[PDB]
């Protein structure tokens, strides 16, 4: 299925 | 690298994963 | 990969994963060859034909995975990258010649039990393993089939073939930059790489220092474990050169 979340730290 | 290609949990305690017998006897 | 099986933990130390950061989805393999610098195919990021264009800012390089879509608190390392080099000369214009990309993380990862580098091969070592008949192993998160995804981490050991067998598989130009790997249809054994594992390594484990050795990087095939057809590779040593200078330089 889809991915998981990832911390938001590493998207900006 | 220094230590490359040696991977901790394999080679550096001297423990061999489930196939790589299949490599190492098809180098004649 | 298509009829391998769930890999090890910390089987492959230096697996990568190439993930896109919007909308999120894994986008191809790639290897760790030192604590800043991730190695993998250019048609990752450039494929014309397809409108691909990835650049820094489009990506993140999750290493020490095993799960394919689990964000692995305490374990996997996700990093930036801050520069993407691909080969000056890498025709996707025809036949994905010189598919090799390198890539710069922004600050080095640290090592750990499930975080290492391969090693790349020198002119001996490539001389003494790339064989016919000798076989190496693949790994990726790619498709299980032609025409779905793996849990976790897929493995399969094949044989490198004769290049007059890889030429007379296809229509396409083979280069001396690719040698193909599988099983002919003859040998009662299957298995290949599949669409997400380009960019992943083959490796090849040398019998004289025990350590393992990237010999080539998943390009490109034909589908995926048809009979009769074969699975290309690039040949890292034969453009170690470039790689060298690349790091060397910046
Ligand atoms: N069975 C395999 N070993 C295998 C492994 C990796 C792959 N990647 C792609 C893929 O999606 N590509 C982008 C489109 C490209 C089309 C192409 C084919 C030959 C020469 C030039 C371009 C191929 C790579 C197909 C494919 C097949
Ligand atoms: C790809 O994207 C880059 C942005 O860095 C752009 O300069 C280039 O013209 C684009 N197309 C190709 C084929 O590189
Ligand atoms: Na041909
Ligand atoms: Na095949």
């Amino acid at each position: 299925g889809d991915f998981e979340e990832i911390p938001e730290e590493y998207l900006q | 690298e220094a230590d490359c290609g040696l991977r901790p949990l394999f080679e550096k305690k001297s423990l061999e994963d489930k196939t790589e017998r299949e490599l190492l006897e098809s180098y004649i | 990969i298509v009829e391998g099986s769930d890999a090890e933990i910390g089987m492959s130390p230096w697996q990568v994963m190439l993930f896109r950061k919007s909308p999120q989805e894994l986008l191809c393999g790639a290897s760790l060859i030192s604590d800043r610098w991730v190695l993998t195919a250019a048609h990752c990021l450039l494929y014309p034909p397809w409108d691909k264009n990835f650049t820094e800012n489009d990506l993140l390089v999750r290493i020490g995975k095993h799960s394919r879509t689990r964000y692995e608190r305490n374990i996997e390392k996700i990093s930036m990258l801050e520069k993407i080099y691909i080969h000056p000369r890498y025709n996707w214009r025809e036949n994905l010649d010189r598919d090799i990309a390198l890539m710069k993380l922004k600050k080095p990862v640290a090592f750990s039990d499930y975080i290492h580098p391969v090693c790349l091969p020198d002119r001996e070592t490539a001389a003494s393993l790339l064989q016919a008949g000798y076989k190496g192993r693949v790994t990726g998160w790619g498709n299980l089939k032609e025409t779905g995804q793996p849990s976790v981490l897929q493995v399969v050991n094949l044989p490198i073939v004769e290049r007059p067998v890889c030429k007379d598989s296809t229509r396409i130009r083979i280069t001396d930059n690719m040698f193909c790997a599988g099983y002919k249809p003859d040998e009662g054994k299957r298995g290949d790489a599949c669409e997400g594992d380009s960019g992943g390594p083959f490796v090849m484990k040398s019998p004289f220092n025990n350590r393992w050795y990237q010999m080539g990087i998943v390009s490109w095939g034909e589908g995926c474990d048809r009979d009769g057809k074969y699975g290309f590779y690039t040949h890292v040593f034969r453009l170690k050169k470039w790689i060298q200078k690349v790091i060397d330089q910046f």
